[PDB]
């Protein structure tokens, strides 16, 4: 309940494995699932336009 | 014979075998009078020869 | 490390001034890798084409080997032809500039005072 | 180096060429010539490392390890036999390339002089090691076995990338010879134990401490008989040569950086023992007690102690043998059984008089009794460890008093006793095994009897 | 030289060699409705390449010596079988009828092939646009599954939307009764034991479906037994028509490259019979799957390619 | 970049509250950049509701940043040594539990007092030694 | 039925359809074969003769050259008095104090 | 398509890229971009399938986009230096301005949502080409306007383009949509190493080109879309799925494959200049592309997969389409790392 | 073969070595030396030739 | 004794023993170009007996 | 630079935000598009008419034929998305999806 189990296989398979895992789950679904309207991938490049030009300000 | 159709690769292609060997001849010996020719032209050059 | 080279002809392969330095021997470890090289885009070739690998069509092989052999040969001047001049403007440089390579003076052990750390 | 390497490489058309059934036997006689002109090498010019070309070098602490794995070659190229009699010509000899491939991966390795070339054939194993566990695997898990193998490898080994191009920028060089010769202090500056870290982690990895040893557990247990004594075997001791020839830059840094992981091989050896006490698979025991014994070898590399060096170079060497050795007879059982569950067969030495013979001696080695190799590369580090920290005789005590506890409760529990009456189809020993275990276990006692070839470059 | 894209840039046209003698004609109806012999007739009298039903062994019929495979080696499927158990459900009725309808695909497409390269008309035994009624059937008495069913439709539509359809199409209509004393005649024990249900209702699914989907498309010139005996007027008739309904009036020589492209590469023209998609009957076991390589590869003239198989006699390989 | 400079201006310890200031308004920043990320490529349904998801998303974030810069000036205060990683630890991942709290979970809060907890301690670590996240072309 | 499968085969032994046999191959002849090449340098020269190579390889580290070269190191030192060994192996005199 | 008319689709889209990389008036680097983008469109359409016209509408809407913001940039730099040459740029904003009109030609930040969808709309022939050639181009504007780029952009572009390159692989069947999304990584890879040295990355190219034709014609030889149709043809072409493996091992780096050069060039460059923190990113999110590519390898190679019995008969016929090049192709792929020396034939 | 073999093989190999890293940094500084100050071969970007500027007399003065 | 099938049949044994004697020519070249300190040896500076002309091969 | 530059530079930034910030047209959308290149047309006049660039008078119409020619096949597509689809209303332009 120690040793085995508990330390093998729960804890240190969640920690390193499955945490990562489960993070590359939950930032893959939401990084790829976008629908296909070009409207929100045009406003995608929109906000990005200024995020690159004044508000970082690239150039500055 | 067995497939009755005629095979796509079934007679010696003589031609292109012919230009494949021809190819490979003239390149070897281009490549050999090339590398004598970069020989002694370095000989020559640098004050060996 | 040098596009921007004065006296870069373009599109050029081999310069003049190149045979200059040891053209690479034909027996170059090298040069025969890239033979044997050939070997592997001829062996896969009859396999791709479900060929018998070990003997199809060595008329293929010739040309797989011998092509490919040749155009290392000359890749392996240009080769030597850039190191030789990243190694060549190397030294102009460094003697053109004396200053900004001072000549770092050589002390003995005898002189350094080096800690020894006691690994217990 | 070209003597040795060349052969190796050379051997491939060959098997790749032969008839559908002289494959097997060219394969194992020519591994056994290779073998045979690699024992020449294990001659050490005084205290010079044995060098052979500007990318070729090799010394003592080298020499026992290329022989090893050109010993083993052969060990699992005929433990093949029995698994692979039912697969297509082709897909033997492509099996037979694979191994081919990793042991001309492993002595090139090993031979390293410059560091990074030593890093691309030291990731060029896991190719090899990763298409034998996945393609000619059993059961279901072997998939996730290779996705967490080849990941683990890899999330270690891309620091030690990172690493090495930044000391070959900053330094000059990353040849052996002269990195050693042209050391400096690795201060404690805050970036200097992340250079440390990156330097290390990496061949932590593929040394299973605590912690980090799931990949081992979980691949192991379903490999192919013959891959999976390769990797217990020969590529968790690259890692060991890794830290053998980084660890002459990372000092003096080392001398208190090392202390998380250091303990955490002590306790962890505890633990990994303590686990070794309740297995369901015997494959998972033989793969815990392996772990145990490289907890042991990685405090014995933290030390930095000469007594602390012979005592790890012992032990890659004398645990793969025994790992192996437990391995082969986990296959054989499990072969005749078609299962690997811990308590489904007690009582075997009923029914093969001479199979539990030999695993009374390999677990004897497993307890590492004197005057066996296994006793003395341990006795070393007991003496190292106890000249660092006085108490440190606590811990590894439990573990000298565990290792046993599970060895020989895995003979009560397999070989003595009764057989279970259910199962009737355990024939009698083929020759083959028992043979193999023969070239296994008596070279084991042979090389012991001549300890000054294994005991280190330190001599 | 096959057909490629230099053979259409040096002037290879097929549009100046199609004329009236290239009408895809198909002989359609019930089971052993004597349209094989209309079809055979048909053929003769009007100069049209007959081409007989694309059955089990068509592939072997098609490639390699013609000699036919072994069951298991080939379809894994028998009708007579089917005849024997269609309701055991081991897969017999549903892989028997995806493995007929994928050879009827192989069939269309040598015809296809056939007529793009000499220009002759081409006649067949049913064609993609008319098996499915039998499935249909099968599917009434239960033979066959729904899944399977709605899979059969599903590569329909993938595999024959590429496809420009007949010309025109004759059905010999035979009562069910007539069909039931015809398989009396024949005597072959296999067609015995047809329900009169599946006799009937392969006719409803041909009547209700087959010609008012199809006639729109090209002509419908249904006939009976009593008429098919008789070559001269089937044929008559036939060559008195407009042949002005269908893509096929309408399509240039551009279509016909792409057409000639496709046919002339049998492996794409059943690329999608290859089922991406996992149903229990048409599903062959990985092991199996091995296995029946195995034991094909060595067969000779299947390993290497043609004209480079040592095994059966190929020379001058080493410079082949 | 100047708010950036807001916080970099500001020593740790010393005038913890104008440093806790800029962390919100920094804080602020990558939440209004998320959020009009969110509100953008996510299509939302009425305008309540979009805005919102904006005020959620900056909300979390401005707490992150405030606790982040107050607990960091004020370990670097009591403990009189800015130089720490672990001034920056302790605040950046009770910045973590306060962001799983914030999603009403706090395993992944538990999960974030490792990951934000040790990225601050990497971010003090590089400004102390001068670790460059975005190199210059120098060779 | 789910799918078309073959069952698992059942696991044939050697010894059972060939008597006299060694689980090295189905043909005896070539399991003649193995067995002498196996027992051939696996357990001989390789493990025999190589044991000869390993044991009698020349010096090793000059450990016997070490041992015979020290005593007349030892009896040159020991005639003035000056032991065997010493506090320093690197001269002082040739190494200069740092300020 | 006429034949014909397809050849001259291909040269007029190769001379456009030709233009680009030849020409010295910016105008001219303008003129190519737009030839290349009104000849590629129709190629695109060769189908003719309500896919592939959503594939051209979308490709068509982001380049000319794009390319209209490149003669943003173009008389900007003009206006406040009267200079057409492509060289150093002399107004920061212009600089700006031509990088992300470049970037969103290439899909490297969020102007990136195009490319997986085109890959999936348009057949894979096409896939080939887009992802292929149509890169050539604007890396070579990149390459000579190397002088005045703000590094800052160029590596969080290049640094986005590889991280969600890898994440948006991993939810994706279509082997067109996992190899988009493997290509904006390795698009992330070189322009990661654009700002330091052009050689690397010039390297790197050559190196995503010939993986990239070694993929693609094993692909359609394969003749394959989704992962079980793939899975399907571990009978049919055991060799070619074979060879499938390895240049998929190939495609994460792990060595001695050829993937492993480059990446192990730009982490050592990037490290000659102090760029410490940056490379271990990328060496970490590699595993993420190396994840899908195992999940490839184990649904083509390493594991059998359940077959289908019509798909017999199949075995009766042989691929016509020659495909040539293929076997150099995946040799130049697979083993070419004892020949990094060459690199310097680049530089 | 002798010791002296392998000792006079390896100093040449560590001589070998030597000049090969000491070559290397100063590479290194070289390169970023001619990359900032750039007077020299290489990292020399382009500029205007100076050709294509026309002198002869326009139709206005002064210009 | 049909000595053109054995070899047909038997011919891989050959191979690898002229691999690993071409190792020991190739390790005999290495040598070779590596004798930058021909007697240069500071512990062997023998001197070169007028018989022979080399310190080692 | 005077305000005639601003009014051009600042009708291409409302250009590029109408055109990149979709309403619900595609045909309204390539509109303006086509008014973009008119303003960088206006734009580019400007300059070299002012600073007397003689050989770059011939730019602008060199820029106009090729840009032109975009909207030569934008709208050529709208046709082609038109006839399947209904209009060029992009919301249901969704088709290619995954
Ligand atoms: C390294 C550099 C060299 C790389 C070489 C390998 C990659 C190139 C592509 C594959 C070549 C092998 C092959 O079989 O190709 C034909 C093969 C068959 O053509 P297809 O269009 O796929 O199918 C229709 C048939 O051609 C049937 O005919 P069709 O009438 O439908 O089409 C006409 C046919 C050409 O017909 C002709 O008569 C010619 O069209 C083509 O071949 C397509 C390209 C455009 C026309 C040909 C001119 C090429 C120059 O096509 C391909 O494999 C890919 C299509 C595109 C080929 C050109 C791609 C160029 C850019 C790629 C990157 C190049 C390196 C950049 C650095
Ligand atoms: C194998 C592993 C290593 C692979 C390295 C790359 C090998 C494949 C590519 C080799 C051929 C292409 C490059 C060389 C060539 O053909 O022409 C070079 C060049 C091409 O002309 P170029 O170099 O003037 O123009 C191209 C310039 N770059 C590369 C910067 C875009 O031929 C020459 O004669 C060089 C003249 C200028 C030299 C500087
Ligand atoms: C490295 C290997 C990586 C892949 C290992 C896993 C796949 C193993 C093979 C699976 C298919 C099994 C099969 O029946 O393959 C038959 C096929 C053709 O048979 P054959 O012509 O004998 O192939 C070798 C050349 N004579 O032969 C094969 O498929 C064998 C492998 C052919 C390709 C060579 C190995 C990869 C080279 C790069
Ligand atoms: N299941 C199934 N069987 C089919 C299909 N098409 C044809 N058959 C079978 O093909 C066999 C031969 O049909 P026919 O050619 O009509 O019969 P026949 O006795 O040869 O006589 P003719 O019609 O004169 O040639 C019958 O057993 C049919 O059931 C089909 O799509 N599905």
């Amino acid at each position: 309940k120690s040793a085995s189990s508990l330390l093998d296989l729960i804890w240190l398979e969640t920690i390193l494995p499955k945490t990562t895992s489960f993070i590359q789950m939950k930032m893959s679904i939401m990084v790829s699932n976008q629908k296909g309207l070009i409207k929100l991938y045009f406003l995608s490049f929109l906000i990005t336009i200024m995020i690159s030009m004044t508000l970082f300000n690239y150039h500055e | 014979k067995f497939y009755i159709r005629e095979p796509p690769h079934g007679s010696p292609d003589w031609l292109k075998v012919g230009l494949t060997l021809g190819t490979s001849v003239f390149l070897w010996i281009y490549l050999i009078k090339q590398h004598k020719e970069d020989v002694l032209e370095y000989k020559r050059r640098n004050g060996l020869e | 490390m040098m596009s921007g080279r004065p006296g870069r002809v373009p599109l050029q392969f081999l310069p003049n001034e190149a045979r200059s330095l040891p053209p690479p021997k034909l027996t170059d470890p090298r040069l025969v890798y890239m033979g044997f090289l050939g070997y592997c885009s001829g062996l896969i070739d009859n396999a791709i084409r479900r060929r018998p690998v070990v003997s199809a069509g060595l008329h293929r092989q010739l040309l797989y080997v011998t092509s490919f052999v040749f155009f290392g040969y000359y890749l392996l001047k240009r080769q030597d032809y850039m190191y030789a001049l990243r190694d060549h403007d190397m030294f102009a440089y460094v003697k053109s500039h004396p200053e900004d390579f001072p000549e770092k003076d050589k002390k003995t052990y005898g002189e350094i005072l080096e800690e020894f750390h006691p690994v217990r | 180096m070209l003597k040795i390497i060349i052969p190796t490489t050379m051997l491939l058309p060959m098997t790749w060429m032969s008839k559908h059934n002289m494959i097997w036997i060219n394969a194992t006689v020519h591994s056994l010539l290779i073998s045979l002109i690699s024992l020449s090498l294990l001659n050490q010019l005084g205290e010079n490392s044995l060098n052979f070309s500007l990318t070729f070098f090799s010394d003592s602490l080298s020499a026992p390890l290329l022989v090893l794995t050109t010993w083993l070659l052969p060990l699992m190229l005929m433990a093949s036999q029995s698994h692979l009699s039912k697969e297509t010509t082709t897909r033997k000899k492509l099996y037979i390339t694979m191994l081919i491939l990793l042991q001309l991966f492993l002595i090139m390795t090993f031979t390293a002089t410059e560091l990074i070339l030593f890093y691309i054939l030291f990731e060029a194993t896991l190719v090899p090691t990763l298409i034998i566990i996945t393609r000619w695997g059993n059961q279901t898990e072997r998939l996730n076995a290779g996705l967490y193998f080849l990941f683990y490898t890899l999330a270690g080994s891309l620091p030690l990338l990172v690493a090495l191009v930044y000391i070959q920028n900053t330094t000059g060089s990353l040849n052996f010879l002269i990195i050693h010769y042209w050391s400096h202090p690795l201060s404690n500056s805050w970036s200097n134990i992340f250079m440390w870290l990156a330097c290390i982690m990496a061949f932590m990895v593929k040394m299973p401490l605590y912690g980090l040893h799931l990949w081992l557990p979980k691949a192991h247990v379903e490999a192919p008989i013959a891959g999976s004594m390769v990797l217990a075997a020969v590529l968790l001791k690259l890692g060991g040569y890794g830290m053998m020839r980084i660890t002459t830059i990372l000092n003096p840094l080392t001398n208190y950086m090392a202390y998380p992981f250091l303990m955490l091989s002590m306790w962890g050896m505890i633990m990994t023992s303590s686990i070794c006490l309740r297995q369901t698979d015997l494959k998972s025991l033989i793969a815990y007690s392996s772990v145990s014994h490289m907890a042991l070898v990685i405090v014995a590399i933290m030390i930095q102690t000469p007594w602390s060096f012979m005592g790890a170079t012992a032990l890659m060497i004398a645990h793969g043998l025994t790992s192996s050795m437990l391995f082969c007879l986990a296959n054989t059982n499990y072969e005749r059984v078609h299962s690997r569950t811990m308590i489904l067969a007690r009582g075997l030495q009923t029914l093969l008089p001479l199979m539990a013979t030999w695993w009374l001696m390999a677990s004897l080695t497993n307890l590492a009794l004197p005057p066996s190799i296994n006793l003395i590369g341990e006795l070393f580090i007991i003496t190292a460890s106890f000249s660092w920290s006085n108490i440190t005789i606590i811990l590894m005590g439990m573990n000298m008093m565990i290792t046993a506890l599970y060895s020989l409760y895995m003979l009560i529990t397999t070989q003595r006793g009764k057989y279970t009456h259910h199962i009737n189809n355990i024939k009698a020993s083929f020759t083959r095994e028992n043979a193999l275990m023969a070239l296994h276990i008596l070279p084991l006692l042979l090389l012991t009897l001549n300890p000054k070839m294994i005991l280190g470059p330190l001599y | 030289l096959q057909y490629g894209p230099l053979a259409f840039v040096l002037g290879e046209r097929t549009t100046r060699k199609l004329t009236e003698t290239s009408k895809v004609i198909t002989v359609d109806g019930n089971i052993c409705s004597g349209k094989g012999r209309l079809a055979r007739e048909i053929a003769e009298k009007l100069g049209l390449r007959h081409f007989p039903e694309a059955g089990i062994h068509y592939a072997d019929s098609t490639t390699g010596d013609g000699k036919p495979l072994d069951v298991q080696l080939s379809g894994n499927c028998s009708l007579e079988k089917f005849y024997d158990d269609p309701k055991s459900n081991d897969g017999n009725s549903y892989r028997l009828q995806s493995w007929l309808y994928a050879s009827r695909l192989l069939q269309y497409a040598d015809a296809l092939e056939h007529l793009l390269s000499t220009g002759q008309g081409v006649v067949l035994e049913r064609s993609i646009y008319s098996d499915f009624v039998f499935l249909e059937a099968m599917y009434r008495q239960g033979f066959i599954r729904k899944q399977c069913v709605e899979h059969y439709n599903e590569v329909k539509k993938v595999t024959a939307c590429e496809y420009l359809p007949p010309h025109v199409v004759v059905y010999v209509d035979v009562p069910v009764p007539e069909i039931q004393s015809r398989i009396q005649k024949k005597g072959n024990p296999h067609e015995m034991k047809i329900t009169a249900a599946y006799l009937q209702d392969i006719e409803n699914a041909y009547k209700k479906t087959f010609l008012p989907e199809m006639s729109e498309k090209c002509e419908v010139l249904q006939y009976s037994a009593r008429e098919a005996e008789d070559a001269e007027k089937v044929v008559e008739d036939i060559e008195y028509l407009k042949c002005d309904k269908g893509p096929w009036p309408d399509q240039d020589d551009r279509t016909f490259h792409r057409l000639r492209m496709l046919v002339q590469n049998k492996l794409e023209v059943l690329n999608y019979t290859t089922i991406p998609v996992y149903l229990p009957e048409i599903t062959i076991g990985a092991h199996q799957s091995d296995r029946v390589f195995q034991k094909f590869t060595e067969l000779p003239g299947r390993k290497y390619s043609p004209g480079y198989n040592e095994d059966v006699g190929d020379k001058w390989i080493w410079l082949k | 970049k100047t708010l950036l400079h807001k916080y970099s201006d500001i020593p740790e310890g010393t005038e913890c509250h104008r440093k806790a200031y800029a962390s919100t308004s920094i804080g602020g920043a990558t939440g209004l950049i998320v959020s009009a990320y969110s509100i953008a490529l996510k299509p939302p349904a009425s305008f309540l509701e979009g805005v919102a998801r904006t005020g959620r998303y900056t909300f979390t974030s401005a707490a992150i940043g405030a606790i982040f810069g107050l607990t960091s000036c004020i370990s670097a205060q009591v403990r009189e040594k800015p130089d720490d990683p672990l001034n920056y630890f302790i605040g950046g991942c009770a910045g973590g539990l306060t962001l799983g709290a914030r999603t009403r979970s706090y395993g992944i809060g538990a999960a974030a007092c490792a990951y934000m907890g040790l990225t601050a301690a990497l971010v003090k670590m590089g400004q102390l030694e001068g670790w460059q996240v975005f190199a210059e072309p120098k060779v | 039925i789910r799918l078309q499968e073959d069952p698992d085969p059942e696991d044939e032994n050697l010894y059972e359809k060939n008597p006299d046999s060694h689980g090295y191959d189905k043909d005896p002849i070539v399991d003649l074969w193995n067995m002498r090449v196996v027992f051939f340098f696996g357990f001989s020269i390789v493990l025999v003769l190589g044991s000869t190579f390993v044991a009698y390889l020349p010096d090793y580290r000059m450990q016997e050259w070490a041992r015979r070269e020290a005593e007349r190191l030892v009896k040159y030192r020991e005639a003035n008095g000056l032991p065997l060994m010493e506090s320093n192996c690197f001269d002082p005199n040739k190494i200069q104090l740092p300020e | 398509m006429n034949p014909i008319i397809y050849t001259t689709l291909i040269m007029t889209v190769m001379s456009g890229t030709m233009l680009v990389m030849i020409s010295s008036h910016w105008l001219l680097i303008w003129i190519g971009f737009e030839m290349n983008l009104l000849a590629m469109i129709p190629v695109l359409m060769k189908n003719f399938n309500p896919r592939a016209t959503e594939a051209a509408t979308k490709y068509f809407l982001t380049q000319a986009t794009a390319s209209m913001m490149l003669m943003m940039a173009i008389i900007i730099n003009l206006l406040y230096s009267g200079q057409w040459t492509i060289t150093k740029m002399f107004n920061p904003v212009a600089m700006t301005m031509m990088t992300m009109a470049l970037a969103m030609k290439l899909g490297l930040s969020p102007f990136h949502f195009w490319v997986p969808e085109v890959t999936q709309g348009i057949s894979l022939q096409a896939g080939l080409l887009l992802l292929t050639w149509q890169k050539l181009a604007p890396l070579s504007v990149l390459c000579q306007i190397s002088q005045s780029i703000n590094p800052n952009l160029m590596l969080t572009m290049a640094m986005l383009s590889i991280l969600i390159g890898g994440w948006g692989g991993l939810n994706q069947t279509q082997l067109r949509k996992i190899m988009a999304y493997s290509s904006i990584a390795h698009m992330g890879w070189m322009t990661a190493v654009l700002p330091y040295n052009t050689t690397m990355t010039i390297l790197n190219l050559l190196i995503y080109i010939t993986m990239t034709l070694a993929m693609f014609m094993l692909l359609i030889h394969s003749s394959a879309t989704t992962t079980l149709s793939l899975s399907h043809t571990w009978n049919k072409m055991p060799v070619i799925t074979s060879l499938m493996m390895v240049t998929l091992l190939s495609m994460g780096g792990l060595p001695p494959l050829s993937g492993f050069m480059p990446k192990w060039m730009i982490i050592q460059e990037m490290t000659k200049n102090e760029s410490i923190i940056m490379p271990t990113l990328m060496a970490m999110t590699a595993l993420l592309n190396l994840y899908f590519y195992m999940r490839l390898a184990y649904s083509s190679s390493l594991t059998m997969f359940p077959s289908t019995n019509n798909m017999k008969m199949k075995w009766q016929f042989e691929h016509t389409k020659q495909m040539k090049l293929l076997p150099t192709m995946i040799v130049l792929s697979t083993l070419v790392l004892p020949m990094t020396p060459a690199l310097s034939s680049l530089n | 073969d002798g010791p002296e073999k392998n000792y006079e093989k390896t100093m040449a190999i560590l001589q070998i070595e030597a000049e090969k890293a000491e070559l290397r940094l100063k590479e290194l500084e070289v390169r970023r030396l001619m990359r900032a100050r750039g007077d020299g071969p290489w990292y020399q970007y382009p500029t205007i030739d100076k050709a294509l500027i026309d002198h002869s007399p326009k139709t206005t003065p002064d210009n | 004794m049909n000595v053109l099938q054995i070899v047909r049949d038997h011919w891989v044994h050959i191979l690898v023993p002229v691999g690993f004697v071409f190792g020991c020519y190739l390790d005999r070249r290495s040598d070779e170009k590596l004798t930058a300190f021909r007697n240069k040896s500071l512990l062997f500076k023998r001197e070169l007996r007028p018989n022979e002309e080399v310190t080692w091969k | 630079m005077p305000l005639v530059y601003m009014n051009i530079i600042m009708a291409f930034a409302i250009a590029l935000a109408g055109l990149l910030m979709y309403r619900s047209h595609l045909m309204s959308s390539l509109l303006c598009l086509e008014g973009m290149m008119l303003s960088l047309f206006i734009m580019s006049t400007l300059i070299i008419l002012n600073t007397h660039f003689t050989l770059a008078n011939m730019m602008p119409i060199i820029l106009l034929v090729f840009a032109a020619c975009e909207a030569a096949l934008g709208l050529s597509l709208l046709v082609m998305v038109s006839n399947t689809y209904g209009t060029d209303y992009v919301q249901n332009l969704n088709l290619l999806q995954c």
